[PDB]
């Protein structure tokens, strides 16, 4: 709900900055994802409502032990709001923090291996909005400059036409990309008046309108419960 | 059969699909208007006595003051003019300005950026296709006057058939001697010396006599809608400094003698409407690049 | 009755900074404070009849600014200077300023001959006076169009006769 | 040495009232031609005028 | 429905009573025909106003309406001319935007148009509606928006001396009711480039700046001759007669 | 012209003008590219949801 | 947008309007008709005097057709005569060649 | 080879050339609005008690006040409408209302005469020709959605000319079983079930099989610029009520089944740009026909 | 036509007369001779420098 609220690039960047890789990675064992189901929306229709089931649904799924798994938790986390179930990844790795792991080699994590088009066709890219799309192309830019795999990038975003309409304007290593940037981010916000709570057709509209609608009573009440964990500590 | 068509109709090559955006066509309406205002400046300095009104001119048109011992090329506005031109021309040329500096030149003046309020008259003439029998040779020859020449050495008179296409909106026909012309399934005239045609009307059948070669010079006018900052004498002289200057040469393009002949073998070509559509913006940019070349010699 | 306007309403001023380098023509046309949440348009009626009165041309009237000229010293000259709208002299010296600015020379005599005389009186066909002066645009476009409207109400004597003739009695 | 730059007056972006403010329509660059919100004595603990 | 008759009854009222306010807007003679059953002018001419609504009677077009309609019609077009503007942005210092360089005024709070795009994404528009209830104000002004959807009246004042350029109030004010924007006026200084002091305080003194496209009143000293117009006056031979009837009494 | 005048400015968030044509504004742009994106899933679906 | 609607409703007599196609008004379809009359003996003469004067005090120019003179490009070949057993083809306009 | 055509292109017969001036546009722009408040106001009459708001409208209407035992034909509007419908048609009927006539009419309502603002989509389907080999049967039903039926009796596939004009924007072509379609001189792709085509791209070419006969659905949409008030419900009943009235039945005429089947084959005639113009002025007038006479019926 | 007289007085540095023909002045008769000295190396040069 944090990491959704952020617009600018400059408050998410500064959000994985302080936000340790143990938010990322669920501990709920989940299911299996891409898995064809029938729901139930009695808001709408009797019969029951086809769907796929896909990672950046807001609901924890299983989680592959790879480093391709905990990248696409990261993501995940960073678009749909919630991780993937990875299993004893390790202290020392889940103590670093986002921006650490995507941008740094102190953690001891290779991720050169890593193919773009893999891991967004993973991720259905194809069901990602505009703002899902640009928060994603930001972590690989991020993996790319710290790998050496600029051209790359590059490449890759040759091929995909609709994807480099909306790539971000920042350069990693630059701060004058990050401070002039004018980008819009925010999945959740305050809502406008005009949202109701109703229900909605789709796996991903419904858990997305859960955010929308549960932030504003998030937003007056995290403080205090959060300071009344934090002290003593 | 025998079938002879004219030489700039033959294949045309695919034109951009980049910096075709409302904003972008801004870009090129302020280019023409801010090049309008460097070349006036350049005169008013030379009859003044006075590099002031240049140096203003310059400074908005370039983003930089001018300076002594430099080159005056022209500055950002110059090489995102000169490589839209490029991209217009062919759709293998890359895009190369970004969007953020072609956004940021737009802002320089309060311009409509419509190419399509006004119009403009193009006089070269389309002979899509000339069928003839087999003993007669017909021959086509120009662009902006068309002559034809056709020649029967068999026993009887014959019959050819002109197809001008349907985008041209008046043709006028002349010939060396007196001819006959008609329409299909229409009756023959008494010979005359000239003819006003309509491309849509059909194809038109020319009875070729035995005797003597008979030449039939061909003049046609086409309207296409231009912005009204359009001039015809400073779009030409543009084409033919892009060609000098070698940003129209790239791999697998058709060469053309002037702007008239490109848009017109635009406009013929599978999918002609969206075709011209570019072609305008083209030539809007290369009016702008013609005065401000000249302001600026490089 | 009808009202003799002598002077053209021109309602231009000229700014220039103190070293002269920089100089604009602006039109003051007056401040409307404007309300939101309710009808633009008939906030703008209410505008309009103020703004007529600023103008002068809220009731019936004619322009009569034919003899606001005078005549060069030179023999050649024989055109006539007309005295409304904004001073060629002004814009003369506004000009002349910015050329000390940029150390170009001052205005030649034939140049200033050519700013001098931008604004004039000439007859027309018909004979009415045309007036070329400096004016604000929406100044020129405002009168000019209440000056057609006012001119439809005005005919010639023998013509308001032949309307009101079948309406005469004998006695 | 001259000094150039030695602080100045500097600008605000926004005021930020200490005080509880009744509810109202825009009275600043933008003025509201509709009338004031009215104000209606409603939820009454105890009965009155009835 | 109760509705309808409510509001007509408030509205005939309202106008009844601001045109007899003043100097009536009809004569004597009218209210003596109204009045000639015992009835009030006021009660007389309000029962009269009612009975004409829906009227299909023709009314011709006088000169004075034609005219009003005319400056009626410029108001709404051309809103620079009379001080008001339909959108203003805000934007933080850092963020350079184009701005109109042609009267060379210092920091030009005047745009020759709103830009579309500013850093190669679109600039955030947003009613002012919303943004009267918006609570996270301070997380949206970072980034720079626009405001529309109000009539903004604004001042200006040219001086010929080299200053800061700036408000005379601040940009916005915050209630715990809602967020308001504070009357706007603009000091606008012409601009020396060779001067670090005003350079410095212009960057480090001003955090945020406010954007209006440039009035269209304004016009550059070098384009004069856009300034020429032509007034026609009729012929000094024309006699205008008061009195144009054309008979005597018969003694 | 009055009344077509406020419908215009409504939806296209400017006034009506003699020499630019009349396209509908940014309201217009995000009606035909909605358009495009519901008929097929290899469509951009570009505008933002601000 | 005030020059354009001054401009046109000085030519048209008549202010331009949103829904409503720009055409002219009287003086573009007194040009459009007299247009006509010129190139034929045949066409009528459809536009009265009274237009034509009534248009012509818009402005202060003189009428004179005479004060200045330009340069015409076509070649006037009235005739080419040849003798037998010899062929003369003539092409062109603005360039005349001549094959024989 | 055999030739098969739609049978309302063929033929069509001139179309008058009156009351086509400014004058004689507001007329019928005039017709159309003062009708349309015919028929709202008997709707606002009956929902309440009184006949005012017909005794406004029908004064406006028929400069005369209804009266009780009298047939409310219309007055002179009705009159003057009904004849102005007869000259569109056919050049060959007499043009009876005077100019004088027109023009008082003209200045009850103030109205621009601009005819060609918006536009309307019409779904004729223009199949101009098809060209079938020797041992192939082809038959053309229809005029909204065209049916072609053709089979094969001969030894090998046969190749099928369609030919769908140049003025019809986009045309869909759906078969009873999978078929090849191509462009001229192109290769055949895979068998598909719809092909969507623009008839300015040229000729198709059908691969007719041996067996089975195949059917071929065409379905087009050409756009025509009409007055913002035109109604399609509205034009297509007058249409119909104009043919039953009997005002269409000129010698040397063509009849049609609908307004639509009309204005294309007209469109497709020689002078198809100025046919169209009167077609336009001719629906508008058909659509304030039907509204008056729904209200008036006599 | 006080401007095309001081036009032409600036060119042909004499004033207009009516009753005399307008040939351009010494001017006229300069330009004239320096067109024939370029297009031909026989053309004699009869204007003087001065």
């Amino acid at each position: 709900m944090d990491v959704l609220s952020k617009g600018s690039l400059k408050e998410l960047l500064a959000h994985l900055e302080k936000t340790p890789l143990e938010e990322a990675i669920s501990y709920r064992i989940g299911t299996v994802p891409y898995q064809n189901v029938l729901i139930s929306r009695n808001e709408y229709y009797n019969q029951l409502y086809p769907d796929t089931t896909s990672l950046i649904d807001g609901v924890s799924r299983e989680g592959q032990r790879n480093v391709n798994g905990l990248i696409m938790s990261i993501i995940s986390y960073v678009v749909s709001g919630s991780g993937h179930y990875i299993p004893n990844i390790g202290f020392m790795l889940l103590r670093r923090s986002i921006l650490d792991i995507l941008t740094k080699h102190d953690t001891g994590l290779v991720t050169n291996n890593l193919n773009y088009g893999i891991i967004a066709r993973n991720l259905t890219v194809s069901k990602m909005n505009c703002e899902q799309r640009k928060r994603m192309l930001i972590c690989f830019k991020l993996l790319a400059y710290k790998d050496g795999n600029q051209n790359d990038y590059e490449i890759y975003l040759n091929q995909n036409i609709p994807l480099k309409q909306i790539a971000p304007n920042f350069i990693p290593g630059d701060m004058r990309t990050v401070i002039h940037n004018q980008d819009q981010l925010a999945i959740v916000g305050i809502p406008a008046y005009r949202l109701t709570q109703s229900t909605e057709l789709s796996i991903r509209d419904d858990n997305a309108k859960s955010y929308k609608l549960g932030y504003v009573d998030w937003y007056n009440s995290n403080s205090f419960l959060r300071e009344r964990s934090e002290f003593n500590l | 059969a025998n079938r002879a068509t004219s030489a700039f109709l033959d294949n045309p090559h695919p034109v951009g699909v980049n910096y075709v955006d409302e904003g972008s066509r801004q870009f090129v309406a302020v280019a023409e208007l801010l090049a309008s205002k460097l070349i006036d400046s350049s005169r008013e300095s030379d009859e003044s006595n006075s590099d002031v009104p240049f140096v203003q001119a310059y400074s908005k048109f370039a983003d930089d003051n001018p300076r002594h011992l430099r080159v005056k090329t022209g500055g950002k506005m110059a090489n995102a003019l000169t490589n839209v031109i490029r991209s217009y021309y062919s759709i293998n040329a890359p895009a190369i300005v970004p969007q953020v500096e072609i956004d940021r030149l737009a802002s320089k003046a309060t311009v409509s950026g419509d190419m399509y309020n006004s119009y403009a008259i193009f006089n070269s003439v389309p002979i899509v296709e000339v069928l003839s029998p087999a003993r007669t040779t017909v021959s086509i020859v120009g662009s902006d006057r068309a002559d034809v020449t056709m020649l029967n050495t068999g026993a009887g008179a014959a019959n050819i058939t002109f197809n001008f296409g349907q985008i041209a909106e008046t043709v006028i026909l002349k010939g060396s001697v007196p001819f006959q012309l008609a329409r299909l399934n229409q009756p023959m005239p008494a010979a005359r010396f000239t003819y006003k045609l309509r491309p849509l009307d059909g194809p038109f059948i020319v009875v070729l006599p035995v005797g003597n070669p008979l030449v039939i010079s061909a003049t046609a006018a086409t309207r296409i809608q231009v912005p009204l900052a359009f001039n015809k004498a400073l779009v030409e002289s543009g084409f033919q400094t892009a060609m000098n200057d070698g940003l129209f040469d790239i791999q697998n393009v058709n060469y053309y003698s002037s702007f008239d002949e490109f848009i017109i073998s635009q406009y013929h070509a599978q999918d002609g409407i969206n075709r011209v559509s570019t072609c305008v913006i083209l030539g809007l940019a290369l009016q702008a690049y013609d005065q401000m070349r000249r302001a600026l010699p490089v | 009755e009808l009202i003799k306007v002598p002077t053209i309403p021109h309602n231009l001023v000229l700014i220039q900074s103190d070293n002269g380098k920089h100089a604009l023509i602006k039109e003051d046309l007056g401040q409307w404070p404007v309300e939101t949440g309710i009808s633009l348009v008939n906030q703008a009626g209410v505008f309009a009849v103020q703004l007529a009165n600023k103008l002068g041309i809220d009731k019936p009237f004619v322009l009569d600014a034919g003899s606001n000229y005078f005549t060069d010293t030179s023999f050649i000259d024989t055109r006539k200077y007309c005295t409304d709208g904004l001073s060629p002299r002004e814009i003369q010296k506004a000009l002349n300023r910015q050329r000390a600015y940029y150390d170009r020379p001052e205005l030649t005599i034939s140049e200033n001959k050519t700013l001098l005389s931008q604004s004039i009186i000439y007859p027309d066909a018909d004979g009415n006076d045309v007036s070329i002066i400096f004016s604000g645009a929406m100044s020129h476009a405002i009168f000019t169009y209440a000056q057609s409207q006012w001119n439809k109400n005005i005919i010639k004597l023998d013509d308001y006769i032949r309307e009101i003739t079948l309406t005469v009695p004998k006695q | 040495g001259e000094i150039i730059y030695d602080g100045g007056l500097s600008s605000k972006l926004a005021d930020v009232v200490d005080k509880t403010t009744e509810p109202h329509n825009a009275d600043g660059a933008v003025k509201d031609g509709r009338i004031a919100p009215v104000k209606l004595d409603l939820e009454k603990q105890k009965l009155d005028k009835l | 429905t109760s509705g309808s008759i409510i509001n007509h009854a408030n509205n005939l009222n309202k106008v009844i009573n601001h045109v007899f306010a003043d100097k009536p807007l009809i004569s004597e003679t009218m209210l003596k025909i109204l009045t000639i059953d015992g009835t009030t002018g006021k009660d007389g001419y309000r029962n009269w106003l009612d009975k004409l609504v829906g009227h299909n009677y023709p009314v011709y077009v006088e000169p004075v309406v034609n005219i009003m309609n005319f400056i009626s019609a410029r108001f709404v077009a051309d809103s620079s001319y009379f001080g008001y503007t339909n959108e203003i942005m805000i934007m933080p210092n850092h963020i350079n935007v184009p701005v109109d360089d042609r009267f060379g005024f210092r920091d030009s709070p005047f745009c020759t148009s709103l830009p579309r795009t500013i850093m190669g994404n679109d600039v955030r528009r947003i009613s002012y509606n919303v943004f009267s209830m918006m609570e996270d104000i301070d997380d949206v002004i970072s980034e720079g928006f626009i405001l529309y959807d109000a009539y903004f009246n604004f001042s200006y004042d040219i001086m010929t001396t080299d200053g800061v350029t700036r408000l005379k109030e601040d940009i916005l004010i915050v209630t715990d009711t809602g967020n308001d924007i504070k009357p706007i006026h603009f000091y606008i200084y012409f601009e020396n480039r060779n001067d670090k002091k005003l350079r410095y305080e212009s960057k480090m003194n001003v955090s945020y700046r406010l954007y209006i496209k440039t009035p269209a009143c304004l016009l550059p000293l070098s384009d004069y001759m856009r300034a020429q117009h032509d007034y026609v006056s009729p012929s000094s031979s024309r006699v205008y007669i008061k009195d144009p009837a054309v008979v005597y009494t018969r003694s």
